[PDB]
């Protein structure tokens, strides 16, 4: 979809900090 | 000429094969061996796409089919690098040398890149559409520095390192979406008090960046080079002459291929085109068998 630049790079980053959260414990 | 990014693309990888020290990736020598095959049926899609297109000429294509193979040589070089270096260290006499957790020049590249974005940002003469393309450029950096973490973290068999380095990144990602969202508010309604909410949002993020800067920068987690005794630099010549052979003429046929392209009746420039294009398979291939015949663990 045609999708906002902002609203992906705070898709892109919420999604990798909740990854690295989760990476170690 | 300076023009010409792929053949000057060539050259910069051509670096990877001329003194295989460290490694370049986390590819063990069967990873090596997978990428080469894998980047040789790619290559031989972009080849065939290159000729097609220069004789039809199909530009948008023919464009498409040299970045194709430019990406396949990336990934072609750097397997070979890697297994030159495998080869190198595996010998009796050569001692082996750490991987650097992070590339501290790209590291440094990124803060400093971040750090103009945020003072961009701060500023009163800055368009909103200034704040927008600061915005990707803090972002760009800041996946890369996350990305460069999780690397770190997983090469790294330090509980500390794993735990912090992680931790560090976590930090950039929060406050990066931190910042980003109050960019998106300014985006909302362009006003004073959005800009200057900005400007405070970028200073938990510098703090971040700085503080996996100073813990990046403690000499046990960069990178040691290998003792690579006489007889492994031997044992590699031959991954590293046929990669560098592949490079020349894949650089050769990549030049011809646009002289084609322009101009595609002449007959001894596509002459020119088939031999580079077979003298890159012969390569390709003694490269696969240098490969197989120095094979570590023999």
């Amino acid at each position: 979809s045609t999708k906002h630049i902002l609203d992906d790079i705070s898709t892109m980053f919420d999604a990798l900090a909740d990854q690295l959260d989760a990476m170690l414990d | 000429k300076e023009c010409d990014n792929a053949l000057r693309q060539l050259e910069t990888v051509r670096e990877l094969l001329e003194n295989p020290v460290q490694p370049i990736n986390d590819m063990s020598y069967f990873g090596c061996l997978d990428s080469v095959m894998e980047n040789s049926k790619v290559l031989g899609e972009a080849m065939t796409g290159i000729s097609q297109n220069a004789k039809n000429g199909n530009l948008p294509e023919f464009g498409d089919a040299i970045a194709t193979a430019s990406k396949a040589l990336c990934g072609f070089t750097e397997a070979a690098a890697q297994a030159a270096y495998l080869v190198g260290v595996s010998d009796p006499n050569s001692q082996a040398g750490q991987q650097g957790l992070v590339e501290p020049t790209q590291f440094a590249r990124a803060n400093q890149a971040i750090q103009m974005a945020c003072q961009s940002l701060g500023e009163p003469g800055c368009t909103q559409a200034q704040v927008l393309s600061a915005a990707t450029i803090v972002a760009k950096h800041t996946s890369a520095l996350c990305n460069s973490c999780r690397l770190a973290s997983a090469r790294t068999a330090n509980p500390t390192a794993k735990r912090q380095f992680v931790q560090s990144a976590k930090e950039v990602a929060n406050s990066t979406a931190n910042l980003v969202k109050t960019i998106k508010a300014l985006d909302g309604d362009f006003t004073e008090e959005n800009r200057a909410q900005c400007r405070a949002a970028t200073a938990p993020l510098l703090e971040a960046v700085d503080n996996l800067s100073a813990f990046a920068s403690n000499p046990e987690f960069s990178s040691v080079p290998a003792q690579i005794s006489p007889e492994g630099r031997a044992a590699m010549e031959p991954i590293v002459i046929s990669a560098k052979t592949m490079l020349e003429s894949a650089g050769g046929l990549i030049q011809t291929a646009r002289a084609l392209a322009v101009n595609p009746r002449d007959p001894p420039r596509w002459s020119v085109l088939a031999g580079h294009s077979r003298t890159v398979s012969d390569s390709i291939k003694k490269l696969i068998t240098s490969m197989r015949d120095k094979a570590p663990g023999q």
